[PDB]
């Protein structure tokens, strides 16, 4: 009665969205064919935020799946957890994006938004209440980033009043994989700002930086990438399938975190990493969420909290915990250090409580703060648009699709002017 | 004197009472002190094996 209706677009998207699938599935007791065979009975009390039903004791996913080639549609079904989606649900075209902003906004894209919006509005149609949609695509690429800012404005001219949330992987410039990467970025940042009601910021080089300086992995990869993602993409919404001492679903959330409608692009992170070496040095408790939580050699954007002031901060606890030694640790960080706290908001800090905690750990957390840092991520982005684009780089691939320059231009004084928009709270 | 000697039985009734509920509360605390810190198991270490991309 509180669904969500999860739609992903891209080899990205379709890369965390089969990973996170496999986390929710374990956490609710699903197997790889369906069947509930879990042990305790709050599992099965709320599975319809996710799930479907079928015949004979059988949950499908309540997911969309969007590409522009069938060549990442393939992995998907090949996976362990692939004979779980309904076959109904993957869209897909036959020739790519190409690493095309314009391909997946006009060209492309545009004979394919009319078939994906056929298949959301069979399943949105579906719940009694639905509370919000979800995304999780990436700006540097030409599926993601064209197509799914495409679904994006047309979502949100049909179903306004509800949440659309997003994932977006912005791109990093110290490891960067695409020539036309900041052309892709600077036009879809211009589409996220007016049409989104939150948005969390995720550098590939972030979560790079986590796997070989925190969890002491010697041979991260793509598969361990996105288990980070998808352990705080289900951190967010576990108040609205189990029971806890202070609730938070998504609206309660951004209801206490953005003060002006155009400042809603936050900064996860995950509390108990922790390696196979140094597991036994440390006794988790609440301190020792709260300092992890907390630390800017955390945060899943590649941007430093330290060169700007948080404006609010969420914080959802899981497991049995008191909510006395987790009320004295946020009250701790704010009075400690005021120069990094803003002061025309006296209590920044939001805290919630769950009572189920993640599948092998009896305590967990997950940080979603706005910061001023976040716009070092932008002003980036625009050194190297404008950088390019003095000189028409690579101009004639975006111009030939049916574009001007006036929106390359338009897209780039929009996009400077949400750096100056947070350039006056620092 | 019959009715102050009643008054130091009843107070004497009541003390051996909280004497053994304070027993009973110690136990109480002493197995809630153990429930709440919590330790990973090879189920938290498992996961970050698996996915070769």
């Amino acid at each position: 009665m509180r669904e969500i209706v999860h739609l992903q677009a891209g080899q990205c998207g379709n890369q965390i969205g089969a990973k996170f699938w496999e986390v929710i599935s374990d956490e609710h007791g699903i197997d790889p064919t369906g069947t509930y065979h879990g042990d305790s009975d709050l599992q099965l009390e709320r599975i319809n935020v996710y799930y479907n039903e079928a015949t004979g004791g059988k949950y499908v996913p309540r997911a969309v799946l969007v590409d522009l080639e069938p060549g990442t549609m393939d992995s998907v079904r090949s996976g362990p957890f692939g004979q779980i989606f309904r076959p109904d649900n993957f869209v897909f075209g036959q020739s790519g994006a190409g690493n095309n902003w314009a391909k997946g906004h006009y060209t492309e894209g545009a004979e394919l938004v009319d078939s994906v919006l056929d298949v959301v509005r069979k399943e949105a149609e579906s719940c009694d209440c639905l509370q919000g949609f979800q995304l999780t695509h990436s700006l540097g690429g030409g599926t993601g980033s064209g197509m799914g800012t495409l679904l994006i404005s047309k979502i949100r001219e049909e179903y306004p009043d509800r949440i659309m949330n997003t994932f977006s992987v912005v791109p990093s410039p110290k490891v960067s994989d695409t020539v036309v990467e900041p052309y892709n970025a600077t036009l879809s940042v211009h589409q996220l700002v007016e049409n989104t009601d939150e948005t969390y910021c995720i550098d590939n080089e972030a979560l790079y930086d986590i796997c070989f300086r925190t969890l002491k992995l010697t041979t991260p990869t793509y598969g361990d990438l996105n288990h980070l993602v998808s352990a705080t993409m289900s951190g967010v919404t576990t108040c609205l399938r189990f029971p806890g001492q202070l609730n938070a679903d998504l609206r309660k959330l951004a209801v206490n975190m953005v003060p002006f409608p155009r400042l809603h692009f936050f900064m996860p992170g995950f509390a108990p990493l922790t390696s196979r070496g140094s597991q036994q040095y440390r006794a988790l408790t609440v301190p020792e969420l709260t300092q992890q939580m907390f630390d800017a050699k955390n945060m899943m954007a590649a941007c430093d909290p330290r060169h700007g002031r948080y404006l609010t901060v969420a914080a959802v606890f899981r497991g049995r915990m008191s909510m006395k030694e987790v009320d004295e640790q946020m009250l701790n960080v704010q009075n400690k250090n005021s120069s990094y706290f803003v002061e025309w908001i006296p209590n920044n800090v939001k805290t919630a409580v769950c009572d189920i905690p993640p599948r092998g750990l009896k305590m967990s957390a997950t940080f979603i703060g706005n910061s001023t840092a976040i716009q070092e991520l932008f002003k980036r982005i625009s050194e190297q648009f404008t950088a390019m684009f003095r000189r028409k780089a690579f101009l004639h691939w975006y111009t030939g699709e049916g574009m001007d320059e006036m929106e390359f231009t338009e897209a780039e004084s929009n996009m400077n002017d949400l750096v100056s928009e947070y350039q006056q709270y620092q | 004197r019959q009715q102050q000697r009643l008054l130091r039985e009843q107070r004497r009734a009541l003390d051996c009472s909280n004497l053994n509920l304070a027993r009973q509360q110690y136990l109480q605390k002493k197995q809630m002190n153990t429930a709440s810190s919590s330790q990973p198991t090879e189920d938290y270490f498992s996961q970050f094996n698996t996915r070769s991309r």
